[PDB]
């Protein structure tokens, strides 16, 4: 396995290790999404670790209109966060 | 880029004061840093924790305490916060140990 | 560093490890892009190892119009590949 | 999902035939598999290699050779190819060793 491949693979693992508690097995429900944010990325939530923003975030990620976060929509979130971080480091050198 | 020079020792307990929080309710802290591969990175939460707090503890007054600075914590840290109005800070600190690998 | 965090951070390192050979240090040039495709993801190219699809891929990712793949455009490529892979696994169950 | 049952031994050289390449020039091969965290994933190129070729060698006739199948190679493999016309294959094989952890 190559370095970049491992990075991409780990994202799939993290997802599959959270989605499957309820609702489906390949989709993140509202309950599972909260657990994910309360573990993997705890701090991005303006509400600390409560709901509120979690519910709004779900509606923001939900593009198909099922109230469930699929990998196709979840990967966008991850990509956006990483992109913004890199861009920040790019302008950090100046 | 500008960074403050901080001479440290391996295995020495250091305390750092990271300002940025105004006279408003505790907002989200998008902690970051500048490194090559970046090992010591972890988004902090005012209500939640994670694999990092066990190493570096954040005091309620806005300070970071390191029980023993090694060679992994040797780099350029950046205590950045993020307000819902789009407000952050460009604070960079460079720690350097006497025993560099 | 959390698991999802490590995954995201690894992508950054991989990028910064290939970008900085020429042109810039925070942007992937055509030359470096080829090296990346011939190491991290060697096999996604129909040209095998040739610069045929590489030139086209560069112009595909180049959205800013400067012929230089930035992390903002690069992350989209990574996200797309990962999304397609997971979606395939979803249908792989049936 | 269906997968063929293959009984193997730890440290045994196994050779598998992965068909899919039609009577046309060697196209890109998007090799994949189905695992938990997935450690044995690596895209193969008909004109390139990488950190996996040293483990599993691909014969020009379209076959995979494993010098010594261990516990890392134990799972469900999928030799998939991708033609520039939208053509692939859902071939799955499940290898199982006698000495499992």
């Amino acid at each position: 396995m190559t370095e970049l491949e491992t990075a991409m693979g780990m994202i799939i693992d993290v997802f599959s290790r959270y989605s499957g508690s309820e609702g489906s097995t390949q989709t993140l429900t509202k309950g599972e999404l909260k657990v994910l944010m309360e573990k993997e990325l705890p701090g991005f939530l303006q509400s600390g670790k409560d709901k509120d923003a979690v519910d709004k975030l779900l509606k923001d990620l939900d593009a198909n209109g099922d109230a469930q976060v699929d990998f196709s929509e979840f990967i966008v979130f991850v990509a956006a966060i990483t992109s913004a971080c890199h861009k920040y480091f790019e302008k950090a050198g100046l | 880029a500008m960074a403050q020079n901080i001479t440290a020792r391996i295995g020495e307990p250091l305390v750092l004061k990271c300002k940025g929080a105004p006279k408003k309710p505790p907002q989200r802290l998008e902690w970051k840093l500048n490194t090559g591969r970046t090992e010591a990175w972890k988004v902090l939460s005012p209500q939640g924790g994670g694999p990092w707090d066990s190493v570096a503890r954040v005091l309620p007054n806005g300070s970071l305490f390191l029980p023993a600075v090694g060679i992994q914590d040797e780099g350029i840290f950046r205590c950045q916060a993020m307000n819902r109005n789009g407000k952050e800070t460009k604070s960079n600190y460079r720690v350097r140990v006497y025993q560099i690998p």
